[PDB]
């Protein structure tokens, strides 16, 4: 499946989690920003790689990145 | 079944086999349905439409031609 | 592993048809393979290298075999001017009776293809005379091709595999490639010339049976070791000399006459034996510069470390640059390809102007074919050189280890490099097109006197310096009171001045305003293609739009629609862009070459000189004009021997346009289409008894651009080749 | 907390569509999404055209999951509804997917533990050469 | 007439090659 | 689709319809009825249609029709 | 300069001759006192004037019979390239210098983009004639020509 | 219509739709004739080899021929340009 990482540059806006069509990310407690939360990629097996998450990050540089990797049925978005 | 017939024709011609082409002089694909209609509009005036003196179009005329100047206006 | 491709587990677990596609396009990218080590990397390449040589030896072996078995050659040797060389025989059951008649040419017994590679003139010049000679040559290469495979297999065995440090022994390899691979090879080639080639051009046949009790020279090696080498140039072949015969034959084996042999219109054999002998010296002595195991020589590293201009205007100069190149195979391939690409063009530009093979200049189709051949090879090689350059920056470039050296400073001021290349391209583009269009309007309004026809006097001045009488100018070698002239006076100059001022040959052809414009087109083509490629290389590791373009590799589809949209942002993709421009550039080059030459051979340089200044002229008087015999290869009335070129001509157009589909329409459309077909198959009775083992999916984003580009390129090459050969050979 | 389980609950009123399950559902996986409806309502089907929600508990089987979230997301807004979806497999085992941790993912929960987070953020990753030949990748670090 | 090596290269080799590749490609160790 | 439609029109009319007629009945069409035997081949379309008929627009410089010559290249 | 001056080129004379005969041919259908005739006679007079000037200004011609330009720098042909060029660089410099005078005037202001899509014509008219002395850009170059940040 | 974990097969429409399940309509003996005479080709592998080697050589065999096009035939060859 694809590879998705998060960085301490994250501000806890939570927008990507809202942007994801396959429920890959989620927010977890943290203490590196005023929001006190940070994104996480606990289910990268369900990711498709549409990068809607990245398209929704306001950090100067994306704090969530998606590195397209090995292709699986799940990632190829196949209903057959 | 349209374009592939052309490529067939190109290859046969280039190989010097005109008789193996889709043409009027070889393997004919005569569009008979459009031809029959064409003929029907020819026999239309007087027969089907008695009020019509001449044909609807000269493309259905058969043996009628119209010229203006030295140039051809229309014909079957 | 588990299944193909088992050099990559992650790609074998692909349940779609993509696993097969990508399994083929990554088979040679050894570094991306599973469990790869630096040891296995150098060993796989080394082995592949033997495999490549084996194929090359085998390939040439095929040509020799077929020319001997299905070609005249012997008939061609007697009448070079009036015999068409045969490529091989044609056996095609699809052939109609006419096609068999129309194609049986060259005095063959059946339908044959006419060779346009020029191996006939090459082998005749080389010394080969009969078919027996060709067969034993074919045997020899078949043998060499076997020992290539044998050696490739040998060094894949554990007790014969070379260590990585052996591959990184640069100074030893250079000392041997310069001295042995270049020098000794060239030295021994001049040996073949004075033993076989030169005496063969003088009627005497020297093969293995009698090359021992037969002297290449009357004084026979005496004067060489004596020091009076001048004796070998004492009696050259006459001006009335006939090739292959004793009529006018001399005794000399090493001369410097310059110019051409009158009969063959090619360089003197005694000029070329001398050439390679002289070459072999600078190479033999040259391959003793670097250090090995004898306590003498140079440390390449230490030289680079020492070349730092004080006042640090180049920073730390070339320090650490030795390891940067010796550790990165891509840097080496890039340097190799760039160098090779340049001398590939050098070959092209020299073999049409200074023919080295007997009776090759008279064969116009061969001359046109060979020139176009190499200029496209050179072009492709050049883009690859600028592809591994980027790959190097991504995979092997170490920023800290190249701190502030010339390589690093490139990236440091990359914006300046790119913007100026952009300016140069914009300047050339705006005016070359501008002048072409202005002239077209004048011709349209019927006022050719209003054209802008700039004389290329700079280049005309060069030709004068070479000794061309036209234009006047009174430059060096064009002036009686010139130190340069009187220095070379009656050595190579009488032969040179005679040849450069002959109106038949292609030795520094007369150029005018029409030549001025196309050259700027050429200049435009070069600058733009370089602009694309170096912008690709210098941005491979990142930009403002994608700061971390590394981490993603050389080839990736994109980075999504965010940040404005990032399609074709990878270094692989600007390669993809540059190939188009390089195809456009070489296209302009070969159009220029072929039009100038067909008008010359036709004795009508007027048509080129007056029509090449406006673009309608190119369309009408070059492309539309010379397409006549080609497109009539087959007709509603008949078929000709040019029918195959007519067929290929359309074939090229078809492949070319088919590629437009992959380049214009992109993936999401086709993916949604296929999944409706996936539905159909499962819901169709009798058909759903049969199930696919690989899931049908649309070609990937990058794969599309590759497939599209290949079609575009194949069409490009096959279309022009169909035109180049037919229009030429139809007229000759 | 334990996830909900099912299932014998009815499914919505639909007429049939071509976007339905295929062999993949039979041999690979298929998904189910479930929800509670206050009224019998009409909704747009991701696979098809239009279907009628059935008042009370509702069960829908869809292929691919994304279809599950797309419909579910639509259920959350538009009308207010609480939904959940599971992964079926073919053996009969079932797997609870979303929400999966009590609460929705947008909302921070204390139970959750981070996965795939790099504390040296930035593009402070190392050059590819540095990991060359090391199965690793720069981001993985 | 040796020109009957054509079908062999022309068809037989390709068929064998394709069949073999097809099999290797669909293999599941 | 439309491009091959209007090419179908242009060739068919010149070849089989339009042309000069004199007062003996003798009809001489513009392209002389070559549609039937040469439009059935892609090479025929390239040669007898495009190559042949494009001669007017590429030989229009100096004429009143040179603007078409300019727009021809201009559109390419 | 392997060419021959146009004044003494036969090909150059044949073109003027052939062109005039073509226009005169058309002259026949329209009769005399006529609009097209006056229009054609005006083209003929414009034609003669053209060729006359080219010869008069010492422009070489090629075997083609058409003038060719010398851009080497040779003094006899500055008119051909160098003189017009300097004229260009003056204007090009003018336009660019005025264009750059506007952006600097605009840069420190409110919404700077607002005056890039809606021109401040009073400001532009104030700055247009500054390009007249634009080659005193040189004296800006001795100090504040280009930014030091990059 | 239904949905039970108990029976996934049925849940996901794995139905042998147009399947017969009916007894053999073929007359016996006829079947037995075909069952004993087509038996060698049913072993696989060997059929693959029989079709390659057999199909290959059978093809080669039609190497031999006449009214194919093996006749440039008595036709004076043209020159036909600069000559050759
Ligand atoms: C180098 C490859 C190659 C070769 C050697 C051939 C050879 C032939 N082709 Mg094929 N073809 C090819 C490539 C090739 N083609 C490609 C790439 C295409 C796609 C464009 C085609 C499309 C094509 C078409 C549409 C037709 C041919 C036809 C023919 C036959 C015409 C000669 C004839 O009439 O005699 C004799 C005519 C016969 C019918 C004799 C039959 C030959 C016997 C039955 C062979 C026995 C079957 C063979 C053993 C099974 C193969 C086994 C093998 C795969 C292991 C000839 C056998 C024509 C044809 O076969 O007629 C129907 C024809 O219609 N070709
Ligand atoms: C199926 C093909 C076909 C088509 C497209 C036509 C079309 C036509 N017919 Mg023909 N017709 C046909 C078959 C067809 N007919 C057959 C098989 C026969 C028997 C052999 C006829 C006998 C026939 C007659 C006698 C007349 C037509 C007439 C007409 C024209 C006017 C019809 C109308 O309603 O106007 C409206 C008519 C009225 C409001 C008055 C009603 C009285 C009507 C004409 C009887 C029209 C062009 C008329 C005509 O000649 O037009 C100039 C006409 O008089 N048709
Ligand atoms: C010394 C010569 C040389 C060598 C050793 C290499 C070696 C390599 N190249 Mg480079 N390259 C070269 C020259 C060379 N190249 C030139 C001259 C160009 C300009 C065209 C390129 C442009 C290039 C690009 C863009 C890429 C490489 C890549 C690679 C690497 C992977 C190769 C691979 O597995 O793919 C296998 C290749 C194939 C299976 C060939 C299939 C596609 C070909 C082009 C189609 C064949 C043409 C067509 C079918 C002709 C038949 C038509 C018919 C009608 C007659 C490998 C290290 C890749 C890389 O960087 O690694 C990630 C990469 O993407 N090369
Ligand atoms: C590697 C370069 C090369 C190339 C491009 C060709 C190309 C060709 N060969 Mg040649 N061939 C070669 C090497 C090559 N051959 C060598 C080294 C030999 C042994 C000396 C032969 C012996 C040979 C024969 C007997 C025939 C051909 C024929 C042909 C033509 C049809 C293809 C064929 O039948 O298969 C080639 C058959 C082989 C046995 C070649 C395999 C040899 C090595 C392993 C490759 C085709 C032009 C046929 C022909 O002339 O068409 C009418 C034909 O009858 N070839
Ligand atoms: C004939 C088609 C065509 C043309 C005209 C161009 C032109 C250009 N290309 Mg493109 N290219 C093409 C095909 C073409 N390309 C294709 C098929 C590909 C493969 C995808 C590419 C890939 C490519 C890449 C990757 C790059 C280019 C670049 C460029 C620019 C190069 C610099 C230059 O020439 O300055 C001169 C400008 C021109 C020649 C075009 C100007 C057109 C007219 C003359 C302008 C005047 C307009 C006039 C007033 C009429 C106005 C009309 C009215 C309605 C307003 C130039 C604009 C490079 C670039 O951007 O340069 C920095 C760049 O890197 N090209
Ligand atoms: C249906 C149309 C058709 C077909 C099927 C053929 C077929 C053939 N032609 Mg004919 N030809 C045609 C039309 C056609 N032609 C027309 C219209 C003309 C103009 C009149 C000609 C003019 C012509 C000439 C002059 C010649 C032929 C020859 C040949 C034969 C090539 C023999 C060969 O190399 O083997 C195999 C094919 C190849 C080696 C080339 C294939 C290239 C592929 C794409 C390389 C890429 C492969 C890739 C790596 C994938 C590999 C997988 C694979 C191994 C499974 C073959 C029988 C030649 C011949 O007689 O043989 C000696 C010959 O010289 N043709
Ligand atoms: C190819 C490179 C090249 C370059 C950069 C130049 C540059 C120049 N040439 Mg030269 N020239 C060249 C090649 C070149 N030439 C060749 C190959 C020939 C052979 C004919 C000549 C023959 C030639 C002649 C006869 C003359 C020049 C002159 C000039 C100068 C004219 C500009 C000026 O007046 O000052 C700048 C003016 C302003 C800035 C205002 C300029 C320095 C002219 C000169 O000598 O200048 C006084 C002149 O008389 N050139
Ligand atoms: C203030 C106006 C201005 C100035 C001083 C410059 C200056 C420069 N440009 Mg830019 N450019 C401009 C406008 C300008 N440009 C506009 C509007 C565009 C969009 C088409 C561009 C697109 C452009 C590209 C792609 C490139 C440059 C480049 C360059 C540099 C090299 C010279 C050149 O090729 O330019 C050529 C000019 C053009 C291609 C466009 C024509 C610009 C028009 C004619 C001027 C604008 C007039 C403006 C509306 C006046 C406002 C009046 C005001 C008082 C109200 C030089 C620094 C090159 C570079 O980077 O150098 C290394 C380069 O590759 N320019
Ligand atoms: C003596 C003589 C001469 C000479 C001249 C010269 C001196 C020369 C030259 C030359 C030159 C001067 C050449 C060049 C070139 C080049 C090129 C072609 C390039 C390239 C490249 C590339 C492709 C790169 C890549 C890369 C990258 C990008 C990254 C890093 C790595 C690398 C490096 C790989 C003359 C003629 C005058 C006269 C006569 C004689
Ligand atoms: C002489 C001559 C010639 C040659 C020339 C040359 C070769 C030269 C050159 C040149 C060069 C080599 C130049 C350079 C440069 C540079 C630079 C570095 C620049 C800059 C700039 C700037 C900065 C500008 C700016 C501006 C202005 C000033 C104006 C407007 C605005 C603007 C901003 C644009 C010829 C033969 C052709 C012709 C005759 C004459
Ligand atoms: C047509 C098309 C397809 C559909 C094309 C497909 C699925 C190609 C499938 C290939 C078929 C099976 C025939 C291929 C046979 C060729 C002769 C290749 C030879 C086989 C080997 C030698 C490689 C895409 O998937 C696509 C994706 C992205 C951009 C553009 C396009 C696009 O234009
Ligand atoms: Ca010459």
């Amino acid at each position: 499946s694809h590879s998705v990482k998060i960085y301490d540059t994250c501000i806890g806006c939570t927008q990507c989690v809202r942007a994801c069509p396959t429920d890959v990310l989620e927010m977890i407690p943290w203490g590196g920003c005023k929001a006190k939360q940070i994104a996480s990629a606990p289910r990268t097996e369900d990711c498709v790689g549409c990068k809607r998450c990245e398209s929704a990050c306001p950090t100067d540089f994306l704090s969530v990145r998606v590195y397209l990797w090995h292709e699986t049925t799940r990632s190829m978005g196949l209903a057959y | 079944h349209s374009f592939g017939l052309y490529i067939h024709n190109d290859t046969m011609s280039a190989l010097g086999r005109p008789q193996d082409m889709f043409s009027d002089t070889a393997i004919q694909l005569q569009p008979v349905f459009a031809q029959w209609i064409q003929n029907t509009h020819a026999l239309a005036p007087g027969t089907t439409a008695p009020g019509a003196t001449a044909s609807t179009s000269l493309t259905w005329g058969g043996g009628d031609l119209v010229a203006v100047g030295n140039k051809v206006a229309l014909l079957p | 592993a588990l299944r193909l491709p088992r050099f990559s587990q992650g790609i074998a677990q692909d349940p779609t048809t993509r696993r097969i596609w990508f399994g083929i396009a990554t088979a040679h990218d050894f570094e991306s393979h599973d469990d790869i080590t630096e040891g296995r990397l150098y060993q796989n390449i080394f082995a592949s290298h033997f495999g490549q040589l084996a194929i090359i030896f085998l390939w040439t072996s095929g040509n020799l075999f077929h020319v001997a078995w299905q070609g005249n050659f012997e008939a061609w040797v007697q009448d070079p001017f009036h015999v068409r060389p045969i490529a091989h025989a044609i056996w095609d059951p699809h052939f109609g009776q006419p096609a068999v008649e129309a194609f049986t040419r060259g005095g063959a017994l059946g339908p044959v293809n006419i060779a346009y590679s020029g191996v006939y003139q090459w082998w005749y010049t080389i010394g080969l005379r009969t078919n027996e000679d060709l067969y034993t040559g074919a045997i020899f290469l078949l043998f060499l091709s076997f020992i290539s495979l044998l050696a490739g297999w040998l060094h894949l065995q554990p007790k014969w595999k070379p260590s990585v440090s052996w591959f990184k022994n640069a100074e030893s390899r250079l000392n041997h490639h310069l001295s042995g691979l270049f020098g000794v090879s060239s030295l021994a080639w001049a040996g073949h010339l004075v033993h076989v080639a030169i005496p063969g051009s003088r009627g005497e046949y020297v093969r293995w049976n009698n090359f021992l009790d037969v002297l290449p020279y009357p004084q026979g090696l005496g004067p060489l070791l004596t020091g009076q080498w001048n004796l070998y140039a004492q009696n050259p072949s006459s001006s009335n000399h006939l090739f292959g015969t004793t009529q006018g034959a001399g005794t000399a084996i090493l001369t410097i006459l310059g110019g051409f042999h009158p009969q063959t219109q090619s360089l003197w054999l005694t000029d070329m034996a001398h050439h390679h002998l002289a070459i072999a010296f600078l190479f033999l002595i040259g391959g003793l510069m670097y250090r090995t195991n004898f306590g003498i020589g140079h440390s390449i590293k230490y030289i680079l470390e020492a070349h730092i201009p004080p006042g640090g205007r180049l920073g730390r100069g070339h320090k650490g640059l030795y390891d940067t190149i010796n550790n990165s195979i891509h840097f080496q391939l890039g340097l190799a390809l760039a160098s090779l690409g340049v001398i590939t063009s050098l070959v092209a530009q020299h073999m049409y102007s200074l023919p080295a093979y007997a009776f090759i200049a008279q064969d116009f189709t061969t001359q046109a074919a060979l020139y176009t051949h190499h200029q496209y090879i050179a072009g492709f090689i050049m883009t690859g050189a600028f592809a591994h350059g980027p790959i190097f920056f991504i995979r092997d470039y170490n920023p800290e280890q190249n701190a502030d050296n010339v390589l690093a400073r490139m990236l440091e001021h990359k914006e300046a490099i790119i913007s100026h290349l952009s300016w140069a391209s914009l300047f050339l583009g705006f005016h070359t097109l501008g002048l072409y269009v202005h002239n077209d309007v004048m011709l349209a309004f019927g006022t050719p006197e209003k054209q802008i026809l700039i004389e290329p006097i700079f280049a005309q001045w060069i030709q004068s310096a070479h000794g061309k009488t036209s234009y006047g100018f009174d430059v060096l070698l064009s002036s009686t009171n010139g130190p340069a002239l009187n220095a070379g006076r009656n050595i190579w100059l009488p032969g040179w001045l005679n040849a450069i001022n002959e109106n038949s040959n292609s030795l520094f052809l007369t150029i005018g305003p029409g030549d001025f414009l196309v050259h700027h087109a050429i200049a435009l083509g070069l600058h733009t293609t370089t602009l694309i490629l170096v912008k690709g290389a210098l941005d491979a590791r990142g930009s403002k739009l994608m700061p971390d373009k590394k981490d993603f590799g050389y080839s990736f589809p994109c980075d999504g629609p965010g940040r404005g949209g990032t399609c074709d942002i990878s270094a692989w993709d600007d390669f993809y862009l540059a190939v188009f421009w390089m195809l456009n550039t070489i296209g302009w080059v070969t159009f220029y070459w072929h039009w100038k030459h067909i008008t010359l051979w036709r004795g009508n340089v007027s048509q080129f000189n007056e029509s090449s200044t406006y673009l309608m002229g190119w369309l009408r008087d070059y492309l539309w004009l010379n397409s006549s015999q080609l497109i009539n290869g087959y007709t509603p009335l008949v078929c000709n021997s040019l029918s195959v070129w007519a067929w290929m001509f359309l074939f090229g157009h078809l492949v070319w346009a088919t590629g437009f589909m992959f380049l214009i329409s992109w993936r999401g459309y086709w993916q949604e289409l296929i999944e409706t077909l996936a539905w159909a198959h499962e819901r169709t009775p009798l058909a759903n008894l049969i199930r696919w083992r690989d899931k049908p999916v649309a070609l990937s984003i990058v794969q599309a651009r590759l497939v599209g580009l290949v079609h575009f390129s194949v069409g490009y090459i096959f279309t022009y080749a169909a035109f180049l050969i037919a229009s030429t050979s139809g007229k000759f | 907390t334990p996830p909900e389980l099912d299932p014998n609950t009815p499914s919505p009123i639909f007429g049939g569509s071509t976007g339905g399950l295929l062999r993949k559902a039979q041999v690979e996986e298929f998904y189910v999404i479930t929800w509670e409806s206050p009224k019998e309502q009409i909704f747009e089907m991701p696979t098809g055209g239009a279907a009628i929600m059935r008042e009370g508990p509702n069960l829908l089987k869809l292929a691919r999951k994304e279809q599950c979230l797309a419909l579910g997301t639509r259920l959350r807004s538009k009308y207010k509804i609480k939904y959940q979806f599971y992964r079926v497999f073919p053996s009969g085992e079932v797997q609870y997917l979303h929400p999966k941790d009590g609460v929705y993912p947008e909302k921070v929960n204390p139970g959750r533990q981070g996965v795939g987070v790099n504390f040296r953020s930035i593009g402070k990753n190392v050059s590819p050469i540095e990991v060359k030949f090391t199965g690793k990748q720069p981001y993985d670090l | 007439l040796p020109s009957l090596f054509v079908p062999l290269v022309g068809l037989l080799f390709p068929a064998v090659a394709m069949a073999s590749l097809f099999l290797h490609v669909e293999k599941r160790l | 689709s439309i491009s091959v439609v209007i090419f179908h029109f242009s060739w068919k009319m010149q070849s089989d319809v339009w042309g000069t007629i004199n007062d003996q009945g003798v009809v001489t069409h513009i392209t002389t009825g070559n549609f039937a035997q040469s439009s059935i081949t892609i090479n025929g379309w390239l040669r007898d249609f495009l190559w042949a008929q494009a001669s007017q627009v590429i030989q229009s410089y100096g004429s009143s029709l040179s603007a078409y010559g300019l727009f021809f290249l201009g559109a390419h | 300069s392997g060419l021959t001056p146009c004044k003494e080129s036969k090909q150059f004379a044949k073109r003027e001759k052939q062109s005039i005969k073509k226009l005169e041919s058309s002259l026949k259908i329209y009769a005399a006192d006529s609009a097209p005739a006056l229009a054609i006679n005006a083209t003929i007079e414009k034609t003669k004037r053209r060729f006359d000037n080219y010869a008069k200004q010492g422009l070489l011609c090629g075997a083609d019979g058409l003038p060719h330009l010398i851009v080497s720098g040779d003094q006899r042909h500055w008119g051909e390239f160098i003189t017009p060029g300097i004229l260009f660089l003056y204007i090009a410099g003018w336009i660019g210098w005025v264009g750059r005078s506007y952006l600097i005037a605009i840069r420190d202001e409110k919404k700077p983009t607002q005056k890039e899509i809606i021109i401040d014509v009073p400001l532009a008219s104030r700055l247009v004639f500054r390009g007249f002395s634009w080659p005193i850009a040189a004296y800006r170059e001795l100090l504040n020509g280009e930014l030091v940040a990059k | 219509v239904y949905f039970d974990l108990e029976d996934i097969g049925n849940t996901t429409g794995q139905w042998d739709l147009y399947g017969s399940d009916a007894p053999s309509p073929y007359s016996p003996l006829q079947s037995k004739f075909f069952e004993t005479f087509a038996a060698p080709f049913t072993k696989r592998g060997l059929l693959l080899k029989f079709l390659i080697l057999g199909g290959g050589s059978t093809l080669a065999y039609f190497s031999t021929t006449a009214s194919g096009d093996i006749l440039p035939i008595v036709k004076g060859p043209q020159l036909p340009p600069k000559l050759g």
